[PDB]
């Protein structure tokens, strides 16, 4: 999960 | 166990015989999960939910020191790696050596920009995601030294540098805009006490425009309700003391609909799949929504539990999201990482601990050694570190100019 | 100029056109934490990036290098920034750059920097002519890429490209009626073009939605959509509603029918109605069924709606  | 029961099997997916790419995928996860559930029956042992705390500790303890080149992809998210690790250890009630904490403080000082805020590593342009992370890390440590790494007069400059006329903030200079910037700014500015009167002018209104027809909040006004953005929006409004700028009723129906009847964990979006990191982004919204609702004097609210199945979420995590070798994960099959480690644990802790003034109904699934330290539903750092940090910075004047 | 994947790729340190520069290494401090063991190749490109950047060398060779630095870590927003500077400074052909970012996004469609970089170029060029076609190709690989839908809404909003989007939404809803991104897009579109105040439109919508419900009764999106388009005027201002839904009780039932009914009842109560006492009894029984039998994962919520239904 890419949060940035 | 709520999950291993026989009637729970009726919570299986009703395809309607009209199978789409979504049914298919959902049904796939359900089978891999069923297996885990039935893990016990097939093997003839008694079920014993346990948190491989030592195995997890040894994983975290190593990653705080060094990572393989497999982490070259998070080379611009180093303050995040400190936060995720230093928070998992924080929840596992593990130690933070007076020397390691310093190095972390020393490293973050190298990440910090002369224009304020923090970069993803030494020498990187400041960005609100790494800034949020660096600040939460420094507070988890929580010492004159750590607190003192944060340049508050520069942090306000930086925050103001990203501020948009419509109330939103950019994530970095020349960078994108979405709700994360609002929560990131609100979280660091409040903790360090740099909130001026016009800092967040119009911010609660923009965040309220992100709430759509689903009851949930999207990345920007017009977008699909998403769990990570709904946590950013709600928590940002709780900080600004404006939760009420939203329709909390529908927000509540939306969040509660996100828990998977069959799996027990949460989904980030309607009709997507379960994912362990959402055990915090989505489940963390109920404690936020408890305060909010009780704040407007709600009578029908429970005095022992959150408005989600605490049991089912703890079974999901303990049974399905734990890596034997240490570390937690999205769902069975998925690989382990510090982000899911930090978030499956944060969610377990949300699920095990209730509060409501002076009420305290903790629910610990399996081996009582499974209980985790508490975490604040807004900052996602121990409620004590939060209290300790705000007050310490509270004896400093807001950088007035 | 030279692929990071080429069999004959050579380190920048071993390069003849990169000898006048000294590679500036990363300074993680005498006692590192969450320290990544970069490959000789990753470290090489970046030691050279730290330098070109540090020098603010706005050159063509610097340009070609960000390309390699981006391929080693596309999520490095600092490199993406310096590249935009070079785009302006070196006065680069942006359309040529549109192609670059097009390929990169195909590769990492969930990267935040790549989408934003593309948005910056389209703004610089004031050209949204390739957008809906590019996006649709990404949404063809993943019909729910959040970044793709968000970028899409921006191109439509800003450039006012609304005309054929509802036709697109209908297409994708034919492909996966459970695609919540499309249900949301349909709302984005209608609510920004005609609105749901138009009786014909409202009717057309509820009809279509009642169809998708009486077709895939357990598909939640259609339910949250129908509720969404009506709940903003009062479900109770629609008498026929309770009936048609009550008709689906044995032919198209799910805890969604029950939950919707609990929602109508709530509004026939807010607005006060004769038989309200029975209405409240029926509604609380439904709250207990959902809470005890029909949908127990949210038994905390369902009993709470029972208790609120008491006070108000
Ligand atoms: C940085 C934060 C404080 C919070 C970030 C919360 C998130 C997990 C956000 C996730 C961003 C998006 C749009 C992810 C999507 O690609 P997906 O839903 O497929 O994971
Ligand atoms: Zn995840």
């Amino acid at each position: 999960c890419v949060i940035m | 166990l709520y999950s291993l029961r026989p009637e729970h099997a009726r919570e299986r997916l009703q395809d309607d015989s009209v199978e789409t790419v979504t049914s298919i995928e959902q049904a796939k996860v359900e089978e891999k999960i069923q297996e885990v559930f039935s893990s016990y029956k097939f093997n003839h042992l008694v079920p014993r939910l346990v948190l491989q705390r030592e195995k997890h500790f040894h994983y975290l303890k190593r990653g705080l020191r060094q990572l393989t080149d497999a982490y070259e992809c998070l080379d611009a998210s180093r303050p995040w790696l400190c936060y995720w690790i230093l928070h998992s250890l924080e929840l596992l009630d593990e130690p933070i050596p007076q020397i390691v904490a310093t190095d972390v403080c020393q490293f973050l000082e190298l990440c910090q920009s002369p224009d304020g805020g923090f970069g993803g590593g030494p020498g990187q342009y400041p960005h609100l995601a790494p800034t949020y992370a660096a600040v939460n890390a420094l507070c988890i440590i929580g010492t004159e030294e750590a607190y003192n790494v944060i340049n508050r007069e520069k942090l306000l400059q930086y925050l103001y540098s990203l501020k948009q006329p419509d109330g939103s903030f950019l994530m970095h200079v020349g960078g994108e805009v979405d709700v994360r910037s609002a929560y990131c700014a609100a979280s660091v500015a409040s903790l360090t006490n740099i909130i001026t009167p016009d800092l967040f002018e119009g911010t609660a209104e923009w965040i309220a425009r992100c709430q759509n027809w689903e009851g949930g909040i999207g990345g920007v006004p017009g977008m699909e309700a998403h769990g990570g953005y709904t946590f950013c929006g709600l928590a940002a409004l709780v900080i600004l003391k404006k939760e009420r700028s939203l329709n909390l009723k529908s927000l509540l129906q939306w969040v509660t609909s996100r828990q998977m009847r069959f799996e027990g964990g949460f989904q980030g979006r309607c009709n997507k799949l379960v994912d362990g990191c959402y055990s915090f982004w989505q489940a963390g919204l109920l404690p936020l929504l408890h305060r909010a609702l009780h704040a407007q004097g709600d009578p029908a609210l429970s005095m022992s539990h959150w408005m989600f199945h605490q049991q089912a979420l703890q079974e999901y995590i303990l049974m399905c999201c734990q890596c034997p070798a240490g570390g937690l994960l999205d769902k069975p099959g998925k690989s382990r990482d510090f982000y899911h480690t930090c978030y499956c644990l944060s969610g377990l802790s949300i699920a095990q601990h209730f509060g409501s003034g002076a009420m305290l109904h903790d629910v610990v699934m399996g081996v009582p050694e499974n209980v985790l330290q508490p975490t604040h539903p807004v900052y996602n750092i121990g409620p004590d570190k939060v209290i300790q940090a705000t007050t310490h910075f509270l004896q400093k004047p807001v950088p007035g100019f | 100029f030279l692929s990071l994947d080429s069999p004959t790729y050579v380190l920048y340190r071993d390069r003849a056109e990169w000898a006048d520069i000294d590679p500036v290494p990363q300074n993680d401090g005498p006692s590192p934490v969450v320290q990544i063991i970069y490959s000789e190749k990753f470290r090489d490109v970046y030691d050279y990036f730290r330098a070109v950047l540090q020098r603010d060398e706005r050159s063509e060779r610097a340009f070609k290098l960000t390309r390699d630095a981006i391929e080693l870590n596309a999520a490095n927003y600092t490199v993406w920034h310096f590249r935009r500077v070079l785009l302006r400074s070196l006065q680069k052909d942006l359309q040529e750059e549109m192609n670059y970012i097009t390929a990169i996004i195909e590769e990492q469609p969930k990267n935040y920097q790549v989408w934003h970089h593309r948005r910056v170029l389209v703004e610089w060029l004031k050209d949204p002519s390739q957008e809906l076609e590019f996006i649709a190709d990404i949404l063809n690989q993943d019909a729910k890429n959040y970044h793709a839908w968000q970028h899409r809404q921006w191109v439509i909003q800003e450039f006012r490209l609304w005309d054929n989007e509802l036709q697109y939404v209908d297409q994708l809803l034919k492909e996966d009626v459970r695609n919540n991104s499309v249900w949301n897009q349909r709302h984005f579109v209608i609510s920004n073009t005609t609105g749901y105040s138009d009786r014909a439109v409202l009717e057309r919508e509820v009809q279509y939605t009642l169809e998708m419900i009486k077709l895939v009764p357990h598909n939640e999106s259609a339910w949250n959509y129908l509720k969404g388009i009506l709940q903003d005027r009062g479900l109770s201002r629609y008498p026929n509603l309770l009936n048609q839904l009550l008709d689906l009780q044995p032919s198209h039932s799910s805890p969604y029918l029950i939950a919707f009914l609990v929602d109508i009842y709530e509004d026939m109560l807010e607005n006060q109605c004769d038989n309200k006492e029975d209405i409240l009894n029926k509604a609380l029984e439904l709250c207990e069924i959902l809470a005890k039998e029909k949908d127990t994962i949210r038994k905390e919520y369902w009993r709470y709606i029972g208790r609120s239904l008491q006070s108000k």
